[PDB]
């Protein structure tokens, strides 16, 4: 297949190709279609990024401010829909950071949420009202994977860059958003490529040759700081979780 | 160009010629071209017989039925005394067998006072 | 190697005598524990890739594992790796099943009981039902069908090397009278030798375990076998049906016997056809060149009776038709009460085409292809040029179907299409 | 009940915006924009095209367009040539390692926008073999989609970085 | 107007209006109310710690967390008042329809 496009999955022998009807997926070995992603206009798509840690998912970035992620192994089925408040998207990168909290004697911060039984949900079908186990709206694409033996909780970081002003927006876990204001707004240089060295450490490359580094290392090395990020995420969901059942 | 035929391997399908969803055995409900539950191979191993009443049965199906004390030698579908139709090549090999069973059952009925 | 390289130095360090037996035994126990741990980590590549070259190691590994925790850890690690890598839909299904069955035989050698086989099977089958084309290719692998039949109706490429490799694995089969009673009563009874079974050592049964019912399996075997008899039985399939019959009868649902019966009948159909033809040739001086097969229509699932299209009433050559009608009349005489119908669409005729240049071409052709080519037989050596419309009227064949038949003869270099008329190529200006 | 819960939801977003964002931003450092190529090339205007990281390697491969700055004393020299120098930087401190070699563009390939070139990893050579092994409408000689569609250049630039190489593709956007 | 057909519907609509109402207050609101207050207290402790550990000149006010803490405490007290009240409602509901039957 001839095209200047196509990005190969680092972990699996699959590629993402672009055709008129939408984004298409073919196996390298057999040249057989696997999934089709319905996209309206190519110009709206700023970029598409693969899953580095697992490769099971795929990320699609829209210029308007919308992020849509589809699972490849599910025949291109949409799994989650994301929105960022009033942001112009230039180029986005998806990174998954695995946390490693090894048991240490100096850490007496025991957890009680695990001991407390997990919540449930009330969903009513046509026949009757049924009771199902509680799942976080975004837990379907974040749940501990059956195929992932190392089921350590995975931090989900979406990094967003704004065009025309070089504003940096970092998005955590699909709900919480943090805004960082860059000082170097004097020059409107387009960002050429974004390169990832390891987890939480990123270099941005602009057209003028200047290099911008985004480092999440201090955040990842502080156990309490990540817990603060996790806590503020749980509180917002359960209040809406209660509001859902109230209505 | 001359065409010479060296060998011909032809396939023929055989079916029962029945002197006319009803080509089934009235007893076992299997197709005439199939086997009854007691036979493995169709054709000679599970032959068909035609009664004077134009009722059609597997050889084994109607023989077994007639051999039961409750049948009284009657066709199970129409209740006339079962006799094989004469002059049908299909019946020629079975006439003696069916005359004996009907006669035997008639003699037993005379002995049982019914 | 480790002892000769380091044990003297270690003994000097500790100060204990060089001949300390218990310390050496503990060291040996730690070595075998480390070996078990490394092999458990690497068991995926051991069983998937290195097999069967690494099979010897498996026998060594079997001597070491003794605890249920070992087997649970082994099976869960293997399932995670197999699931991480092989269960990917991006992987070709043929290679997926090939590596799967390789693991099955590998694990069967490691575990004679096969309980681990049941656990892996139970964990992996839903992924098999997820893939669609698995059933067709695997039964075709079971019956070792040629690649030409595979390529006719399957639209995705299949690795021929994988096909031959799986075939080789499938066919792998390494998996004075009163005084002896006193001695054998004493030697055999006083010499102390210190979810169902579903764990048979047969790999073909494991393949059969895919299907919720073997009914579809045996039905397709019937269909393919009917096609082969119509194509002509090879000895290789006699082994296949023997395996199919042997396992089903041992287990013994109503439909299972329905498709278990006439496989014997079809064998009986050909056996009687072989027997009846000899008798027919003896009585009536029939042409010894015709070999008719008498089949039971119901059991061969030949739908003669699609009642909807008037498209197969082609005329056979008058000479061949007269001879075949003679066979129908004699059959009715030998088997009273039966009528014989010629399956005009089924059968093969070996024809020898003799051209004016001395070329003789011998081909096995269908009755339809023979009828088409017979129209060009010139008893008087006159060049017969026939148009498509003339052939359709003479042979009662629809023009689209006739074009496909004429294309067959063009590909074989017998007929030439010029300006809408078909003529015989009598003089090939090119070294055959 | 509806008022109280909504009372918490609006106040909860305030906590995240007022306090949580303040703490998170502090634990996040943004490096000032810096020029590294100035030391090696101090008399040239630099244009950057693309740069990626080789997996399992701590070196940064980059593609740059080097145009020498023409002073106001050299009038209209024909040395205003766009040079596609390729170098390597260590991932941490962006330190130059190997001397850059200017790739000689054949005269037939001068009619393409070099700026649109992007990096393509993970064994691009596999598709080249498979294109000829698949009976598609795609011909390799240059990979061409029939005789009536746009032609795109696959520059398999063998940049031998410690014995390993990457792959590049040159898209077609005619000037 | 009422008849036999609507009477059974009235009891069926009424009974689910109360017995299902009590279930969702105890099985959802009560465990959830406990979990919000649990997380806010851990939320308060963490910010306070870096206000001391970092010794950074700028401080973030904790008045926002306390409002949620008191508000969350108010909801749980308010939830339990309703659950007891719906218990009385169930008693009144049954005694009415047994006579209305
Ligand atoms: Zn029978
Ligand atoms: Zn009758
Ligand atoms: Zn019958």
């Amino acid at each position: 297949i001839n095209d200047y496009f196509i990005d190969y999955n680092p972990l699996f022998p699959i590629f993402a190709t672009r055709i008129a009807k939408g984004l298409a997926i073919y196996r390298v070995s057999d040249h057989a279609r696997l999934a089709v992603i319905p996209i309206r206009n190519i110009n709206l798509v700023a970029n598409y990024d693969w899953d580095t840690t697992t490769g099971k998912f795929l990320s699609i970035f829209f210029k308007d401010g919308t992020i849509r992620i589809h699972d490849i192994f599910k025949d291109g089925r949409l799994v989650s829909f994301l929105r960022i408040p009033s942001t112009k998207i230039s180029k986005g990168i998806w990174d998954r950071i695995p946390l490693r909290y090894e048991p240490n004697n100096r850490d007496f911060a025991c957890n009680i949420i695990d001991d407390l039984p997990k919540l449930i949900r009330f969903v009513k079908d046509s026949k009757r009202i049924n009771i199902v186990p509680y799942t976080q709206p975004n837990s379907l694409w974040r749940g501990p994977d059956e195929d992932d033996l190392d089921s350590n909780e995975k931090l989900d970081v979406h990094v967003v860059f704004n065009e025309g002003n070089d504003k940096i927006t970092v998005f955590f876990n699909g709900d919480y958003a943090v805004f960082l204001s860059v000082d170097n707004i004097e020059n409107e240089n387009s960002l050429k490529s974004i390169i990832k060295v390891q987890d939480g450490f990123y270099q941005c490359f602009y057209e003028d040759g200047t290099v911008q580094t985004l480092n999440l290392g201090p955040l990842l090395q502080s156990k309490s700081s990540v817990n603060l990020l996790n806590y503020i995420m749980v509180i917002k969901e359960l209040i809406g979780y209660m509001l859902t059942h109230l209505e | 160009m001359k065409v010479k035929i060296n060998e011909v391997h032809s396939v023929f399908a055989w079916s029962w010629h029945i002197p006319s969803d009803e080509d089934v055995c009235g007893i076992c409900r299997a197709s005439y071209n199939g086997t009854c539950p007691s036979c493995k191979f169709p054709g000679d191993q599970c032959p068909l017989v035609i009664g004077l009443c134009h009722h059609n049965f597997h050889d084994h199906c109607i023989y077994r039925w007639l051999d039961t004390p409750t049948s009284k030698g009657l066709c199970p579908m129409c209740r006339q005394t079962f006799q094989l139709q004469k002059g049908l090549a299909i019946n020629d090999a079975h006439v003696q067998k069916f005359v004996e069973i009907v006669s035997r059952r008639r003699e037993e009925m005379i002995e049982e006072g019914v | 190697k480790f002892i000769n390289q380091y044990w003297s130095q270690f003994s000097k360090l500790v100060g204990c005598p060089e001949d300390d037996h218990e310390l050496t035994t503990t060291v040996f126990n730690c070595f075998e524990s480390n070996f078990l741990r490394i092999r458990t980590n690497e068991i995926f590549d051991i069983c998937v890739l290195a097999y069967p070259d690494s099979k010897v190691t498996l026998l060594e590994l079997r001597k070491i594992m003794k605890d249920f925790k070992d087997y649970t850890n082994i099976v869960t690690t293997f399932l995670s790796d197999f699931k991480k890598y092989i269960l990917n839909p991006s992987v070709t299904t043929v290679d997926a099943l090939l590596r799967y069955v390789k693991t099955i035989k590998a694990f069967l050698v490691l575990d004679p009981t096969g309980r681990c086989l049941h656990s892996i099977t139970t964990f992996v089958k839903p992924y098999f039902q997820e893939r669609k084309h698995l059933v067709n290719v695997l039964l075709y692998a079971m019956l070792d069908l040629p690649e030409e039949e595979l390529k006719e109706k399957i639209n995705f490429n299949v690795d021929m090397k994988a096909l031959l490799s799986l075939v080789d694995t499938l066919h792998d089969s390494d998996i004075i009278r009163h005084a002896m009673l006193y001695e054998h009563i004493l030697n055999y009874y006083i010499a102390w030798v210190p979810k169902s079974s579903y764990i048979k050592t047969n790999l073909f049964e494991v393949l059969l375990d895919l299907f919720e019912s073997r009914e579809f399996f045996i039905s397709e075997f019937r269909n393919l076998l009917t096609d082969r008899l119509f194509t002509l039985l090879d000895e290789k399939w006699t082994r296949c049906l023997k395996l199919i019959r042997e396992k089903i009868v041992k287990f013994t649902a109503d439909a299972d016997q329905s498709n278990l019966n006439s496989i014997d009948v079809m064998l009986w159909d050909i056996k009687c056809s072989e027997e009846l033809c000899r008798k027919m040739h003896e009585v009536a001086g029939l042409d010894p060149i015709i070999f008719p097969k008498f089949i039971s229509l119901l059991y061969w699932k030949y739908n003669c009776d699609t009642q909807g299209s008037n498209d197969l009433a082609f005329h056979l050559p008058i000479d061949l038709e007269r001879e075949l009608q003679k066979y129908s009349d004699i059959y009715s005489q030998l088997k009273p009460g039966r009528k014989l119908q010629l399956c005009k669409d089924k059968g093969k005729v070996e024809i020898q085409l003799a051209f004016k240049d001395g070329r003789k071409l011998v081909l096995d052709v269908s009755l339809e292809q023979c009828s088409v080519i017979n129209q060009f037989d010139s008893p008087n050596d006159e060049p017969i040029c026939l148009s498509l419309e003339q052939l359709s009227e003479s042979l009662n064949i629809a023009p689209p179907r006739l074009t496909h038949l004429l294309d067959f003869w063009i590909q074989k270099g017998v007929l030439l299409k010029e300006n809408g008329t078909y003529s015989v190529i009598e003089h090939s200006e090119m070294d055959f | 009940y509806r008022d109280l819960i909504n009372s918490m939801s609006d106040m909860e977003k305030d906590i995240a915006q007022s306090n949580v964002n303040s703490h998170i931003q502090q634990h996040i450092l943004v490096d000032l924009k810096t020029d590294v190529f100035a030391q090696k090339y101090p008399s040239s205007q630099i244009n950057l095209l693309d740069a990626i990281k080789l997996p399992k390697h701590n070196y940064i491969v980059y593609l740059i367009q080097v145009t020498k700055h023409n002073s106001a004393q050299e009038p209209f020299s024909e040395e205003n040539k766009k040079k596609l120098y390729i170098g390597t930087l260590k991932d941490e401190n962006l330190g130059i390692i190997s001397k850059e070699s200017s790739v000689k563009i054949p005269a037939l390939f001068k009619s393409y926008r070099l700026s649109s070139t992007r990096f393509v990893p993970n064994r691009v050579h596999s598709l080249l073999r498979d294109i000829g092994l698949s009976d598609s409408n795609y011909h390799s000689s240059y990979i061409r989609e029939n005789r009536e569609n746009d032609d795109f250049i696959a520059c398999t630039a063998k940049v031998s970085v410690d014995g390993r190489s990457a792959s590049l593709v040159f898209p077609k956007e005619k000037q | 107007s009422v008849g036999e057909k609507n009477f059974k519907r009235w009891k069926y609509l009424g009974c689910e209006a109360y017995q299902k109402t009590v279930q969702i207050l105890t099985l959802i609101f009560v465990p959830a109310c406990e979990r919000i207050i649990i997380y806010v207290e851990k939320l308060r402790a963490i910010l306070q710690a870096f206000s001391i550990q970092n010794k950074l000149s700028y401080t973030s006010d904790l008045t926002a967390v306390e409002v949620l803490l008191k508000s969350s405490q108010k909801l749980l007290t308010m939830t339990l008042n309703s659950i007891i009240g719906l218990g009385r409602d169930e008693t009144l509901f049954e005694k009415f329809f047994i006579w209305f039957n």
